[PDB]
């Protein structure tokens, strides 16, 4: 059996590389320390700062187009109304029967 | 439709089964393509000549003509063939497999 | 060859073509298919070895086959009816015949088998002008016609085309008879639409030539005819490879690519004459299709296949010969799926 | 041709078995006879007895799992008082399924087959009453 | 206008080139023969253009700068570590065998092309004809395995097959106590370690097998150690003999063509050199490859085609 | 809507002209520009939708999923810089545009006026990440998952097509809008009931159901970790999108049909939550979590009621991100000790303090604590669901139990006992990895104080 | 032993993609081996060519 | 440590001459790498 035991021409298999040897305050970015630590920069300051708060602040400050405090403010004035002149508050029919035309059964 | 050209037709089915059926012999083949187009020509001529189709004539000897050029092409390959084996054998051609 | 002779065979190829477009009388139709039939042979010649002349004789042979049975189809034609125009087949079976005859120039099922094995024993560049161009001119006839046809015969052929395209391609391993299946199965999509649109087939008839152009072109560039032959692309021409893999997801049909185009319109147009089984079995079986396109994209560019020592030397040198219509190829078949109403244009 | 079909549609679901079971024993033979001619067209086995017997056995495989599938879809169609219903022929599917496997005798591709015919002959039944097309005639 | 159908179409015709002094002339010996003095002075003499033999960073040669490349991106294989130690584990003995061939072969390719392109006929050292001898020793010595000389026998016949032999084929016979005298008096410290069972079998794989097949095709002319020494007597016996028995006779003008397109476009030539069988000595892993062809790139001048290298000097790149 | 689309377009030119060391700093920047930038669409109103133009509208639906698909790319960016370091800045930028492609067609989808072009987009998300899987996965196994990957959406996505393509061919419209107006009873037939089935299955297998989850262990457990995040916390929804948008023209056939995929996803989350008790890997126990919450998910969408709705709409959201957290802390786990078993790296709290604080909180996020999002959305589809029928809660609540078991069970096995007394190269946790925590971590607590963004358009 | 092994890894994959894969890759097989025979596919050719005459009319 | 790659016995499962062999077609061999294969004067005695 003259075979080398050997499938192919492979490279060894690399050792990880540790980016605290070489540079320690290594933030884990980059291996070059200027790269590393302004990337760092812009990550912390386009996430936390610019998105996180300020979207947060946008968010939160949002102008009520899902009409909450109108729909409160037209019930209030509604109920006001009725209870006023003693209509049973919210009829069970949501459009009027004279403008509804049944058909007639006859059976 | 007369019996006549049942008959030609019939012939020409024949040919053309005679052609798919692949005993041996290539030239086999080729001569079942030629009885195929002899049986068109005796076919389009009898009803060329019947219906009084006098320019039509012109259209059995055009047919006649270029079959006869591919037979000879058919031959020439033929030819090639045996050249690679020596024989016309049908199942020499097994190189090539689906 | 002679360059001459070659030109002269290649225009003559053309010519028959052309003949048979543009001609309104049956025998002229006939002379035409059997001009590109005498052209052709040389073409499928041009490199000698044994291999090239047998796919040669098995290509005539079908071929001298379908135009007999053509002419036997005219000559029963003309008996039932002393008409030469190519219009409504006017006749039963005859028209049967006629539509056989033209399925075995196509190569439709159960006419297929010739066709892995001519484009197997040919070249590349055989290979791509037989998948390529000499498949307008039964299309148009069929175009012409298909008033005429029986939609039961077409529809079961052009299943049976699509399965048996989906089927084969899985076993192989040389590029060629993939490339020969797909074209079956392509041309199964192709004329299950006939009896609807015309409009769809040359649409999907030219998506897939270009599709199919790309294909071969770039087969042509990376001189590879099996799958471990092209194996080794990588490690020259990676862009090749990647180009490659983009152009056989395009042809598996997958959107937002161009191979997704044509079958889409067909489905949708199948839907408009209440046919709902069929696009739905035709999808199912193009997954096949999809498959063995997978699988030769994972052999071609997603890994990376161990390569040879020479190899080195190869990478010193430069393609003297470039095909200059291959980007617009590439880009054709890929990234034209927002122009897709253009298809009015009557293409 | 479409005389088998016409021979077998013609019959009502529930009434005469035995000429439902004889349409489908005849449909049977005639795909058995169809499957063996290709396959002795495609691979000519060893000689003209071994090609006969493949014929003879393929077509009366066939034939049987025709008449199987018949007898139990009339049959339950007839007892369970509920005609067009697609679980009769599901039954029946799936009875011939079950002896298509009893013939190649095999737990798996007789399960298999049950389950797959059931599926089958429900969607045909299914189709019947909807009216869809295999086959769509050019409409628009 | 680069050679083509067109030109061809136009004027191009090679026939009209050949003035009977073309005449491809190969000269073959063993190792540490005068061989290479012989084919110098008979191109000098005939006119025709001498090809030193092809060795590891020929095709170096040829592309980009003339300046060989570094042995991990050309050849990764040297003929010092055979000397040392012909049976080594990594298998560098076959992988140097089919390097050389492959460079032969384009050696070979770019011979045929000037004698078609020019009509000036050439001379060359050891060709891919008589390449197996080496071979066939190195197999005989146990170097290499059988599965070695099966794959050689496979790219041989394929490359082999597409191109015409040479005219005349000129041997230097010299007896092996004498070029191991030779292979001392050198001073190669390598050279040295040559043993003479090895030089005994590439002498007899010469005589056993090169020239009875060379004799059938082309024309020999046997030559011992002394009257080599005279070019005069060689050119002599050249110009006096005449070749009608090779396949050279029956060449016409559409044969030289589809010859002259074969001989151009160098990656066709070498297409089948990289074959995908798989032997343990020659096969490369995916990641060592790509290593490899990572570091080709970063060359000077190989990121792009010869003329769109701007950090070599490449100017109007924007307009080419 | 162009001014999303467009710089994310833009956003591969300067990929590809970038600097061969800037590439991650500039895709970072602009994709949380972009985020920032989509953040204006969560403004919605309780009328019928924010319609930009004939193409592209959108809804307080819409508006979550695309804020978190914009807001999910500068995390896969993050997470994708460590382990692409040896590569070749070709590659890299191949990567980065995979990713950016990525964004794109699920931008555009989730716009989509029409449903063909939903279609096309929906299938047009498949090439990118079949590219990612099979080509930057680190195992032999990679290929077979992208296999699988595709041919089951494939399998219920054809049809799909087809139906839609018929229904146009009867309504003459497939815009939402119109489709709404315009919608009509599904009378009960046998064609019906399968255009039912081909409206439904094709969003059905990505969500996944529970027999049809087989793909998502293979593609999340070889994916890289960008791939496992965008498949765990956007790919994931586009099911549950599709259903909310088409199972207006199924009534009332839903109440029928509805039947075999309610009882297949009220026992498959039992049976997925119980599989994540017995799994010696990490990833297929995040992938199991996953399906058994996309269960949950399936359940409230297939009873169909306001409070199913907007339980759905908050789970999804809640488990994409606490599902692309818990990747990302599994990925730190294998970076380091690169075999990706759970009993292997143990005690690693007393290694790595803050990554054992980042592991609690989503552990507990993933176990439904209250007041966070996740817990509003299980509790919204268990209150409809007993709406529903009474006898659910048995089942909702054996997944509950289990859920809990089996997320103190993974953060137990990693970070607790007695550390690997071999194991040495366990580094301090990078700047970047804490940052990418608190960033995948921080939204969810923000939510958790405006919860009517996330609960769809039937708040 | 039942959630995970039994259905997960065995049965749920047994059914839809093992059996599909095994079913393709029969009718693969099926189709795929022709010997290469003209003689054979001529035969099939002419059977066909009956069929569709005493079927399709 | 290192992304998996194809090593040589992947790589030999697609260099056969079909995919999925069978015992009818083990014995098929791939096709020549060219497409060529190896191809494997009449006397007359006039006498009196
Ligand atoms: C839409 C439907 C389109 C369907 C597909 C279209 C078919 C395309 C193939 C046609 C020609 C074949 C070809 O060029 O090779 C394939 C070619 C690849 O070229 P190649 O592989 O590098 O060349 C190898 C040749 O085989 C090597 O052959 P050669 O170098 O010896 O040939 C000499 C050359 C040079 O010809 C000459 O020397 C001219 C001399 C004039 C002689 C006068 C004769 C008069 C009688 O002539 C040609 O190349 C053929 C041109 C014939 C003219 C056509 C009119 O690919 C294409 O051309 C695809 C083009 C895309 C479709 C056409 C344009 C879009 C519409
Ligand atoms: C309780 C009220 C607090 C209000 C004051 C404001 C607090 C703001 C904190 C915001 C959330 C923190 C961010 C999460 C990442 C952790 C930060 C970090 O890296 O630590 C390093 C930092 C420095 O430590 P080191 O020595 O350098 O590192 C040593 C190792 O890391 C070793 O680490 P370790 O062993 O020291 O662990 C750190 C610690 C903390 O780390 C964590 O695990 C934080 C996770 C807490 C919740 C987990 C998810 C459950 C879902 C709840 C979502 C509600 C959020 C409400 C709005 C949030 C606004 C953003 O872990 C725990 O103690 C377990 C906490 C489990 C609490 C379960 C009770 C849940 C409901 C509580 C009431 C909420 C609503 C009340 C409504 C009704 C009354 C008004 O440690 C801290 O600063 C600890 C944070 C203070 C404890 C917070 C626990 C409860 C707060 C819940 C959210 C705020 C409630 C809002 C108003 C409620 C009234
Ligand atoms: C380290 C230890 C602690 C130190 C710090 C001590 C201080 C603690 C205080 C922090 C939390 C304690 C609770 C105090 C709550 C006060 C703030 C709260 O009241 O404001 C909320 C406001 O918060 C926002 O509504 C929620 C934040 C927005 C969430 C969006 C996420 C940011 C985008 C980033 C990408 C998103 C990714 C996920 C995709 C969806 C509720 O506002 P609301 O009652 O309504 O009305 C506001 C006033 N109006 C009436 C004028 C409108
Ligand atoms: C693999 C992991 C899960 C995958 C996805 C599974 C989910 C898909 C299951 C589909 C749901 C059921 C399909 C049809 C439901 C209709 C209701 C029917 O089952 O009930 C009776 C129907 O009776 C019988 O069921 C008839 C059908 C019997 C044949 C069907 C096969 C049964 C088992 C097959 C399951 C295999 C599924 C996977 C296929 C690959 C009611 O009797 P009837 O009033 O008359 O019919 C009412 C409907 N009408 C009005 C339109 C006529
Ligand atoms: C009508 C016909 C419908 C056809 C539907 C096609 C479904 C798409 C999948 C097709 C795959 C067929 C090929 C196949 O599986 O072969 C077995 C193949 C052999 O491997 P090779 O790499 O080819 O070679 C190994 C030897 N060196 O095994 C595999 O690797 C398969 C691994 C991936 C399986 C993909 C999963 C597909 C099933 C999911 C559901 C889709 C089914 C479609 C219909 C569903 C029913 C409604
Ligand atoms: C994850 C993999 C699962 C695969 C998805 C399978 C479920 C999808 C259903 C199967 C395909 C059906 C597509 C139907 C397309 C919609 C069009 C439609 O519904 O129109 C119907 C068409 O209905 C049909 O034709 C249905 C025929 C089905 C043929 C193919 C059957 C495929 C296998 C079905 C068995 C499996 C059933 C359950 C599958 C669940 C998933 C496992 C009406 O037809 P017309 O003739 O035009 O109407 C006029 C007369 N009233
Ligand atoms: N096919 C081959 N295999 C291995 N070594 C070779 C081969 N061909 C030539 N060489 C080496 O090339 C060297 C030069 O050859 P040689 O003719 O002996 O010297 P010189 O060039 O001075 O005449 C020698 O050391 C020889 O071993």
């Amino acid at each position: 059996p003259p075979e080398p035991t050997i499938r192919l021409q492979e490279d060894p298999d690399p050792e990880d590389e540790n980016l605290y040897e070489k540079n320690p305050d290594s933030h884990g970015y980059d291996k070059d320390p200027i790269v590393d630590l302004w990337n760092m920069r812009v990550v912390f300051f386009f996430g936390f700062s610019i998105v996180l708060v300020l979207g947060s602040t946008f968010v939160a400050y949002l102008p009520d187009y899902r009409m909450q405090e109108w729909a409160r403010r037209e019930a209030e004035r509604l109920v006001k109304y009725r209870e006023a002149n003693g209509l049973p508050l919210m009829e069970s029919n949501c459009f009027d029967p004279n403008k509804i035309q049944l058909p007639e059964d006859e059976d | 439709m007369p019996l006549v050209y049942m008959n030609i037709i019939m012939a020409f089915a024949i040919a053309l089964a005679g052609l798919l059926m692949y005993r041996s012999h290539l030239m086999s083949s080729l001569l079942c393509l030629e009885g195929m187009m002899l049986s068109l020509f005796i076919m389009s001529t009898l009803i060329i000549l019947n219906t009084h189709f006098t320019l039509a004539n012109m259209m059995p000897i055009i047919l006649l003509v270029f079959a006869a050029c591919e037979a000879a092409l058919g031959l020439s390959l033929l030819v090639m063939v045996s050249n690679t084996y020596g024989t016309d054998y049908v199942q020499n051609l097994n190189l090539l497999q689906c | 060859m002679n360059p001459i002779i070659y030109t002269t065979l290649i225009m003559t190829v053309m010519s028959g073509t052309m003949l048979v477009m543009i001609s309104s009388h049956w025998l002229l139709i006939w002379i035409g298919f059997e001009m590109n039939l005498l052209a052709m042979i040389p073409v499928l010649m041009k490199n000698f070895n044994p291999r090239a002349t047998e796919a040669a004789t098995k290509y005539f042979l079908t071929q001298a086959t379908a135009s007999m049975m053509l002419m036997m189809a005219i000559i029963i034609n003309l008996l039932y009816s002393g008409q030469w125009t190519i219009t409504k087949m006017f006749n039963p079976v005859a028209m049967t015949m006629m539509t056989m005859a033209l399925a075995m120039k196509l190569g439709l099922s159960p006419f297929h088998f010739w066709v892995p094995e001519v484009t197997q024993g040919i070249s590349l560049q055989a290979g791509l002008l037989l998948l390529t161009w000499q498949k307008l001119a039964p299309l148009s006839v069929l175009c012409q016609i298909s008033q005429s046809i029986n939609p039961n015969l077409m529809l079961t052929m052009a299943m049976l085309s699509i399965l048996i395209g989906g089927w084969g391609g899985l076993n192989q391993t040389q590029l060629r008879k993939i490339m020969a299946y797909s074209s079956i199965a392509h041309m199964g999509w192709m004329t299950a639409v006939l009896p609807y649109n015309t409009t769809m087939t040359i649409l999907n008839l030219l998506i897939y030539i270009t599709m199919t152009l790309a294909m071969f072109m770039l087969l042509i560039h990376s001189s590879a005819t099996t799958t471990l032959s092209l194996s080794h692309t990588w490690n020259k021409m990676p862009v090749i490879t990647s180009l490659m893999m983009v152009t056989l997801l395009s042809m598996g049909g997958l959107p937002p690519l161009s191979g997704f185009m044509p079958k889409w319109m067909i489905i949708q147009e199948m839907t408009k004459n209440e046919s709902i089984i069929m696009p739905t079995l035709m999808a199912m079986t193009a997954l096949l299709n999809l498959y063995f396109y997978m699988r030769l994209a994972y052999s071609s560019s997603l890994t990376m296949f161990p390569s040879t020592n020479n190899m080195k030397m190869k990478w010193q040198f430069e393609h003297t010969k470039q095909m200059k219509l291959l980007p617009t190829m590439i880009v054709l078949s890929t990234l034209v799926l927002p122009m897709t109403p253009a298809l009015s244009s009557l293409n | 041709a479409k005389t088998l079909l016409h021979k077998y549609s013609d019959i009502p679901e529930g009434t005469e078995c035995h000429r439902k079971a004889y349409a489908s024993t005849s449909i049977g033979g005639a795909t058995g006879l169809i499957v063996s001619a290709y396959s002795i067209a495609l691979k000519p086995p060893a000689s003209f007895l071994e090609g006969v017997a493949r014929t003879g056995r393929y077509t009366f495989t066939s034939a049987a799992i025709g008449a199987i599938f018949g007898l139990t879809s009339c049959i339950s169609a007839q007892v369970r008082e509920k005609p067009d219903d697609p679980l009769n022929y599901f039954i029946g599917g799936c009875a011939g399924g079950l002896t298509l496997g009893a013939r190649t005798r095999s737990y798996g591709i007789g399960a298999a087959a049950c389950a797959y015919m059931g599926l089958t002959a429900a969607l045909v039944k299914m189709g019947q009453l909807e009216g869809w097309q295999v086959f769509a005639e050019p409409k628009v | 206008l680069q050679y083509g159908p067109l030109a061809f179409v136009l004027g191009e015709r090679t026939t009209r080139k050949l003035t009977e002094t073309s005449k491809v002339i190969t000269v073959d010996g063993n190792i540490c023969s005068g061989k290479g003095r012989l084919a110098r002075e008979i191109a000098e003499k005939l006119g025709l253009r001498h090809f030193p033999e092809a060795g590891i960073h020929y095709a170096d040669s040829t592309t980009g700068d003339g300046k060989p490349l570094d042995v991990q991106l050309s050849g990764n294989c040297s003929l010092e570590k055979f000397y040392d130690d012909p049976k080594s584990n990594d298998g560098n003995s076959y992988r140097l065998q089919s390097w050389l061939y492959a460079s032969r072969l384009l050696q070979y390719a770019d011979a045929l092309e000037h004698l078609l392109s020019t009509g000036q006929g050439v001379v060359l050292e050891r060709s891919i004809y008589s390449d197996f001898v080496f071979l066939e020793a190195m197999y005989r010595q146990g170097f290499i395995r059988k599965q070695c000389v099966e794959h050689y026998n496979e790219v041989k016949k394929v490359t082999a097959c597409e191109y015409l032999p040479p005219h005349v084929v000129v041997y230097v016979d010299v007896p092996v106590p004498e070029i191991q005298s030779r292979i001392q008096k050198k001073g190669n410290p390598h050279e040295m370690k040559i043993t003479a069972a090895y030089l005994q079998d590439i002498e007899n794989a010469y005589k056993k097998t090169f020239l009875p097949e060379m004799s059938e095709k082309c024309e020999v002319l046997q030559y011992s150690a002394r009257e080599a020494e005279d070019a005069e007597k060689v050119v002599e016996d050249i110009e006096y003999l005449k070749c009608d028995k090779g396949p050279w006779p029956d060449q016409d003008d559409r044969t030289f063509h589809r010859l002259r397109m074969l001989v151009q476009n160098k990656l066709e030539v070498l297409n089948y050199t990289t074959i995908p069988v798989y032997l343990p000595e020659i096969t490369i892993g995916a990641h060592q490859s790509d290593r490899v062809f990572q570091k080709f790139t970063e060359l000077p001048g190989r990121k792009y085609s010869p003329g769109y290298n701007e950090d070599v000097g490449d100017k109007w790149i924007w307009l080419k | 809507m162009l001014k999303i689309i467009i710089p994310t377009t833009m956003l591969l030119p300067m990929t590809w002209m970038s600097k061969h060391n800037m590439i991650w700093i500039n895709a970072t920047v602009h994709s949380l520009l972009i985020s920032l930038i989509s953040l204006s669409l969560l403004n919605q109103l309780g009328e019928n939708s924010l319609n930009f133009s004939l193409t592209f509208f959108s809804d307080s639906l819409s508006a979550p999923l695309l804020v978190l698909t914009t807001w999910l790319l500068p995390l896969m960016l993050m997470a994708s810089q460590s382990h692409l370091s040896k590569e070749t800045t070709t590659r890299k930028k191949l990567y980065i545009t995979m990713l950016i492609l990525l964004q794109l067609f699920l931008i555009m989808t989730f716009t989509a006026t029409e449903l063909i072009l939903f279609y096309i987009l929906f299938e047009a998300t498949l090439v990118p990440t079949l590219i990612i899987i099979t080509r930057w996965g680190n195992q032999t196994e990679r290929l077979n998952a992208g296999l699988y990957f595709l041919f089951y959406t494939l399998a219920g996505s054809l049809p799909l097509l087809v139906a839609l393509v018929y229904i146009q061919n009867t309504t003459g419209s497939l815009n939402f809008l119109i489709i709404h107006y315009w919608s009509h009873p599904l009378s009960n037939s046998w064609s019906n009931i399968f255009m039912w089935l081909a409206c439904i299955m094709a969003f059905m297998v990505k969500m996944p159901l529970y027999g049809l989850h087989l793909w998502l262990p293979k593609a999340h457990v070889e994916a890289p970790i960008a791939g496992s995040m965008v498949l765990a916390a956007v790919l994931l929804k586009l099911g549950g999108y599709g259903m909310m948008r088409i199972t207006t023209i199924l009534n009332p056939l839903t109440n029928y049909m509805a039947y075999p995929f309610l009882m297949l996803s009220m026992w498959g989350m039992i049976m997925t939550s119980s599989i994540c008790l017995r799994q010696t890997d990490l990833k297929s126990l995040i992938a199991y979590s996953s399906v058994s919450h996309m269960a949950l998910v399936i359940v409230a969408i297939m009873i169909q009621t306001p409070w199913s709705f907007m339980g759905a709409t908050a789970l999804m959201i809640a488990h994409g991100l606490t599902s692309s957290m818990l990747f990302c802390l599994a990925n730190t786990n294998y970076e380091r000790v690169h075999s990706r078993t759970m009993i292997l790296a143990r005690g690693l709290q007393t290694l790595l303090p803050l990554m054992a604080t980042w592991w609690l909180v989503a552990s507990l996020t993933n176990l439904a604590l209250p007041p966070s999002i996740n817990l509003i959305g299980e509790l919204f589809i268990i209150t409809a669901s007993f709406s529903w029928s009474n006898i659910t809660i048995i089942l909702m609540g054996m997944n509950m139990m289990i859920t809990a078991l089996y997320s103190l069970y993974m953060l137990i096995t990693t970070q607790r006992g007695k550390y690997t007394h071999h194991i040495n190269n366990i580094k301090p946790s990078f700047t970047r990895e804490n940052a990418l925590m608190a960033l995948h971590i921080l939204p969810l607590l923000l939510l958790t104080l405006n919860p009517k963004m996330i609960l769809g358009p039937l708040y | 032993k039942s959630a995970s092994s039994l259905l997960d890894l065995i049965w749920l994959e047994t059914i839809l993609p093992k059996t599909t894969s095994f079913i393709q890759m029969k009718m693969s097989i099926m189709v795929s081996n022709q010997k290469g025979l003209i003689k054979l596919y001529f035969l099939s050719f002419l059977i066909t060519i009956m069929i569709s005459m005493t079927l399709f009319n | 440590a290192r992304q998996w790659q194809p090593d040589v016995e992947w790589a030999e499962q697609f260099g056969g001459a079909v995919m999925y062999p069978t015992k009818e077609t083990a014995h098929w061999k791939p096709p020549p790498w060219n497409d060529v294969d190896p191809p494997k004067n009449l006397t007359l005695n006039f006498g009196p």
